[PDB]
């Protein structure tokens, strides 16, 4: 599970 | 004065372990995300992981998942990378950096500041000094050869320093030995060979090493 | 993941010139694109932020430009300390990924190498082992070519190479190349040649000996 913004 | 710096690097065989730390002052450590960058010998930029402001939430890039883990000590200003079961490729030159964030979760957004970094090199080579080897003359070039060293660096003058003009001394290549090679020129016009004597001065801190040699038109 | 491609990988300019350098993302990051500034033996330096922002306390010079997947980084008037390699980097999503880098070099006339070899020491011969140098000294721009031939067979894989930066007065290169073979496997053979192509010279140059 990558973070990615908005 | 805000200030990041890196320790922990050094030699390292492969599979084993190292801790790298980063001591943080002169800001509001617990405040920021935390970054780690790598740079590979000759080769770009490379991220290697990320820590929250709050410790909370950590991520890595895909080739050090399982094997890295990045903490942080809030209490002691301190960054902390563990690097287990450590790869040839995995020697770099290790960074530090701090990260603001943007947005409502404070992800990444820039690295303002940086430490100076610190150097690991993985390799199962132990320390050896140099063998120096003339590169003989016949505008005129000479040089000296400096093969087979672990670790770097070597350093390399002609002349005791006397002499500087005309001097190219190369980087390093890795051998697929393990071990290190690299060659220093100097250019000199042709009538000064039959007297002037040429000596390149070879010194290899890790072993120990000082070498004199002396570099003769055969 | 995204991919960042920097372009050009090199490129040449002089004092006062305006340049520009292009990152291009394999999928929209929306502004979260970030540039660096980095010179040999030193830590990376923020230049621009969030595509167009520009960081507290850099010339105002630098400018960037660009959304979703193609990004413009703009030095207007060239200064000498300029001179140096810009990456650019995505900050969108985990894994953060960094362009290949951009080297901004120093222009100047084309310049020819000059070509010596170097046989192998009699000493480096005792130990088992044979190392031929050939030194490509100050030319000008850096690409180049090598070409070792041995008895005419050509060599492959079996020699390494490496450059000098600019140099401080001249922004000239030098390129060493060392062959290196077995001592029975350099005894074998009479024919040490190495061929050098480049746009300075106008026919390859060919340095050799004999054993």
């Amino acid at each position: 599970a990558e973070f990615r913004h908005d | 004065q805000v200030q990041l710096v890196e320790s922990g690097g050094g030699v390292v065989q492969p599979g084993r372990s190292l801790r790298l730390s980063c001591a943080a002052s002169g800001f509001a450590f617990s405040s920021y995300g935390m970054h780690w960058v790598r740079q590979a010998p000759g080769k770009g930029l490379e991220w290697v992981a990320v820590i929250w402001f709050d410790g909370t939430k950590k991520y890595y890039t895909d080739s050090v998942k399982g094997r890295f883990t990045i903490s942080r000590d809030n209490s002691k200003n301190t960054l902390y990378l563990q690097m287990n079961t450590l790869r040839a490729e995995d020697t770099a030159v290790y960074y530090c950096a701090r990260d603001r964030g943007i947005g409502a979760r404070r992800g990444p957004y820039y690295m303002d500041v940086w430490g100076k970094g610190t150097t690991v090199t993985v390799s199962s080579a132990s320390t050896k000094g140099p063998s120096v080897f003339p590169l003989a003359p016949s505008t005129a070039a000479l040089g000296c050869l400096v093969k087979d060293y672990f670790p770097e660096p070597v350093t390399v003058s002609w002349n005791s320093g006397a002499l500087t003009s005309g001097v190219h001394t190369f980087p390093a290549v890795l051998q697929s030995s393990g071990l290190y090679s690299l060659s220093s020129v100097v250019t000199v016009p042709s009538s000064s060979l039959g007297t002037q004597t040429y000596i390149c001065n070879v010194n290899h801190k890790p072993s120990n090493t000082k070498v004199d040699k002396r570099v003769e038109p055969k | 993941d995204i991919q960042m491609t920097q372009s050009p990988s090199s490129l040449s300019a002089s004092v006062g010139d305006r340049v520009t350098i292009t990152c291009r993302a394999s999928q929209s990051i929306s502004s979260y694109l970030n540039w660096y500034q980095q010179k040999p033996g030193k830590a990376p330096k923020l230049l621009i932020y969030a595509a167009s922002s520009l960081q507290s306390g850099v010339p105002s010079r630098f400018s960037g430009s660009g959304s979703g997947t193609d990004f413009t980084l703009t030095i207007s008037s060239l200064q000498p300390e300029d001179f140096a390699t810009y990456y650019c980097q995505q900050s969108y999503s985990t894994p953060l990924t960094f362009g290949g880098g951009t080297k901004v070099e120093i222009k100047r006339t084309v310049a020819a190498p000059s070509v010596f070899i170097f046989p192998p020491s009699d000493e480096q011969l005792k130990s088992g082992t044979a190392s031929v140098v050939c030194l490509l000294n100050n030319f000008y721009p850096r690409e180049a070519k090598v070409q070792w031939k041995v008895d005419n067979a050509l060599q492959s894989g079996n020699s390494q190479e490496s450059v000098t930066e600019q140099d401080s007065k001249d922004s000239t290169y030098s390129l060493s190349s060392t062959l290196t073979l077995s001592k029975a496997d350099y005894e074998k053979h009479k024919v040490y040649a190495c061929e050098v192509t480049h746009q300075g010279l106008s026919s390859p140059v060919t340095k050799s000996f004999n054993r």
